[PDB]
């Protein structure tokens, strides 16, 4: 019945602000402190006063609580503690809104904004439901964009320190961002019904079935145990079909190359209590070190308790790593160089017997090699 | 003519190719699952519409296959399964050919929409996070004297992660464009007849130096071209091609264009060395902002080294208590109540005289050259009180209420 309420309070909003933006560019087009103002505000959203360095974590905090009070409307069923709590959250999401507002160089590109779209679907339904004495659920999933902030978070704050791990939380909670969204997207349109047969054809899917059945597409498994039936979760499926195949294809294939670019041989050569050690580097590979090996650990030599460790900047072939497994008791492999004191220092080099620096016999120009 | 590029011609045919086969498809497979099979007179038949054939034709040549609607004709199945050896194909090639297209995209296009009363620089040649990370550093310095300046770079490149995220950190006042200092319609876009100065930027570890002069060099005459009175302050890696550009028509030194060439500078802060041990550490330092910072892993040598290392090169008017003083009276005074380290003033067209002798008196309003631990030690100097205002000495009471 009521929707239509909520809805139009999201679209006068909208609608309005815009209108009043254009009369404002074409009277100024035809017919200081506010630059203060927005370079304060730009320094503040941007993390680089401490009050904005906060501010900018509780908008984020607070975008999380929001989200979850929306879990708990989609897995529970105005005088009500949810619907306090979340109308608070949006009084302060406003408030922000309004920065961001200030902060901008264009006020028409920032009434456009992607954020600002969550900000007019959210803050004025969130006054009409007291207003109405009515919690809608709505559109109020769309805070779940606001996790796609973390990676500007974890920028404006010094700890996202490499290339490979921005973008690894970028990945991640752009995806699971857009995921949630989605999810909640097709909740409202299955369990509204479509608006051309009266609402009558209609599914009461839970938020956590079309969050499941969303997965179960874009990774196009499709069991079918779940599907949409209103023409406009079908259509919404389609179009999700061929925007999220594409996502979840590049995706998880690329968080698995970066999961798999980890040094395996990483960590220190912990010094056993009286045994000795030699360490052993240059050209290591599975020909230089098995003939190593075979002379060094022969069994016509007097047995002696000596530790080989092999320091090399590269991964074992495969050959070298059986080898090496074969000698687990009395050799250990190290990633790194000699070239580096820190790696000098994993190897223990300061209590090692001797190091032994093995030369390329065979490499293109011996000058280079020595 | 409207199609004007080889990527929207292949996007609008890949789009409408999909579209009317798709679109085709479904009327083919609608036609025959409501017709039902000839072989039983009709009567094995679905009635499905054209929606749910359009819909279900996306949903098998994605791939999904929900089966919540499928073909139960003869002629139905069989034309799914040709469709399938088919429509995958199209599918799994035309949708990452469409996502390839909407990706290879400027993000850094645009203008810079220059601010009121706001000064800007423009920075180009060599842009890199290493080479940004260590001029930003030292150009939004905090020993450096507050001033809004905005850095514009322009650069012909997409920033790595790491410089985007350096610029997100200076989001207030650094900006960042595609586009090169070759062509006049990226110049427009950085505003560059307005700007204050435009410095260019060299690769000092590219596998050959003349190339990166001549590169450099080319992209001076074409600034210059657009507009002959833009400051331009560039890095050359060798003396000899400084030549090249003191012979362009319009470059001249008295409007502070500048060639710092690192090949001379190298070697005289090192022939410098030769003549007082040392004094390249010492000049070279001096020309770098740091503040000094002291730890507890620190030897008692290493602090006072670094405590010199917080000391850099500054300039001041000296205020008008220094008039008529010889050089070394104002010297004197700057150090021994300032502890500002007075070397050098700009005698009034003027010139720069260096620890000069008693025979020159201080003007009014003459420009000295100052070390100090930061900017705002050696505006002492200029608040500097008449005698009256300033017997206490305790330094940090020195303020511009001096009458
Ligand atoms: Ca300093
Ligand atoms: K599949
Ligand atoms: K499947
Ligand atoms: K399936
Ligand atoms: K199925
Ligand atoms: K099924
Ligand atoms: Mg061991
Ligand atoms: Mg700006």
């Amino acid at each position: 019945r009521q929707w239509y309420s909520f809805l139009a309070s999201s679209l006068v909003t909208f609608g309005s602000g815009l209108v009043v933006i254009i009369i404002y560019r074409i009277v100024l087009w035809l017919c200081g402190w506010m630059t203060e103002a927005k370079d304060w505000a730009g320094e503040l959203i941007s993390g680089q006063t401490t009050t904005g360095r906060i501010l900018v974590g509780l908008v984020f905090l607070l975008s999380i609580a929001s989200l979850i009070i929306y879990f708990i409307d989609a897995s529970t069923n105005s005088s009500s503690t949810t619907q306090q709590v979340d109308l608070a959250f949006n009084v302060f999401f406003m408030i922000y809104f309004f920065i961001r507002f200030v902060a901008a160089n264009d006020k028409l590109w920032f009434w456009v904004e992607l954020f600002s779209f969550v900000d007019y679907f959210t803050i004025p339904p969130s006054f009409v439901a007291i207003y109405l004495d009515r919690n809608w659920l709505g559109l109020r999933f769309l805070r779940a964009l606001q996790l796609m902030s973390i990676p500007d978070i974890l920028t404006y704050l010094n700890v996202l320190k490499t290339s490979t791990l921005i973008r690894l939380v970028q990945l991640v909670v752009s995806f699971v961002s857009l995921w949630l969204t989605a999810a909640g997207f097709l909740h409202l349109l299955e369990n509204s019904g479509d608006p051309f047969f009266d609402f009558g054809n209609a599914q009461h899917l839970t938020y956590w079935e079309c969050l499941y059945f969303l997965m179960v597409t874009m990774s196009t498994v499709g069991f079918g145990d779940i599907f949409a039936t209103t023409v406009l979760g079908r259509t919404f499926v389609v179009i999700f079909i061929m925007i999220f195949i594409g996502l979840f294809a590049s995706f998880i294939p690329e968080i698995a190359e970066i999961l798999g670019k980890r040094q395996k041989y990483g960590g220190s050569y912990k010094k056993e209590r009286g045994k000795r050690h030699v360490v052993v580097c240059g050209y290591i590979t599975f020909d230089s070190v098995s003939n190593f090996l075979k002379d060094f650990l022969h069994k016509d030599r007097e047995d002696v308790d000596v530790e080989i460790v092999f320091l090399h900047k590269g991964l074992p072939g495969l050959e070298l790593e059986g080898l090496l497994k074969r000698h687990f008791t009395q050799v250990e492999y190290f990633w790194g160089s000699v070239m580096d004191a820190n790696d000098l220092e994993r190897v223990k080099i300061q209590e090692a017997d001797a190091c032994l620096v093995l030369a390329n016999k065979y490499c293109q120009d011996p000058d280079q090699e020595d | 003519n409207v199609l004007k590029t080889s990527t929207l011609i292949r996007l609008v045919q890949l789009v409408v190719s999909f579209v009317s086969l798709w679109l085709t498809a479904a009327g083919f497979l609608h036609l025959l699952e409501n017709s039902g099979d000839p072989f039983f007179d009709f009567g094995n038949a679905q009635h499905l519409t054209y929606w749910e054939c359009l819909y279900f034709l996306m949903v098998t040549m994605s791939t999904v296959g929900f089966g919540d609607i499928f073909a139960t004709t003869v002629l139905g199945r069989t034309f799914v399964v040709i469709f399938i050896m088919i429509f995958i194909g199209l599918f799994a090639s035309f949708i990452p050919e469409i996502a390839e297209i909407l990706g290879k995209r400027q993000k850094y296009g645009g203008s810079y929409k220059k601010e009121r009363g706001k000064r800007h620089v423009v920075v180009c040649g060599y842009i890199t996070f290493d080479s940004v990370s260590n001029f930003l550093k030292d150009f939004l310095h905090k020993d450096r004297e507050d001033v809004d300046v905005e850095i514009v770079f322009l650069h012909k490149g997409l920033p790595g992660l790491e410089l985007e995220g350096l610029l997100k950190r200076h989001f207030t006042q650094v900006e960042y464009f595609w586009g090169s200092v070759m062509d006049a319609n990226d110049l427009e876009r950085v505003k560059i007849q307005e700007a204050d100065a435009c410095l260019v930027l060299a690769n000092k570890y590219c596998q050959d130096p003349d190339q990166e002069d001549a590169a450099n060099i080319m992209r001076v005459i074409s600034i210059k071209n657009y507009h002959s009175d833009i400051k331009v302050i560039v890095q050359l890696l060798q003396y000899h091609n400084k030549a090249y550009l003191l012979n362009i028509p319009s470059w001249d030194w008295k409007r502070g264009d500048d060639a710092v060439c690192v090949a001379e500078l190298k070697l005289g802060f090192i022939a410098q060395s030769c003549l007082a041990p040392g004094f390249s550490t010492l000049m070279a330092n001096l020309f770098t902002m740091r503040s000094y910072k002291p730890t507890p892993e620190m030897s008692q040598w290493q602090t006072d080294y670094m405590r010199g290392t917080g000391m850099e090169m500054y300039t001041e008017y000296l205020s008008s208590a220094f008039n008529a003083l010889t050089f070394p009276e104002a010297a004197e005074l700057c150090f021994s109540k300032l502890k500002l380290l007075l070397l050098a003033i700009e005698v009034r067209e003027s010139t720069l005289a260096i620890n000069p002798g008693p025979k020159v008196k201080i003007e009014n309003a003459t420009q000295g050259f100052f070390i100090a631990e930061s900017a705002e030690e050696v505006k002492r100097a200029f608040y500097y009180c008449k005698n009256c205002h300033a017997n206490v000495s305790d330094v940090r009471q020195i303020k511009k209420c001096k009458c």
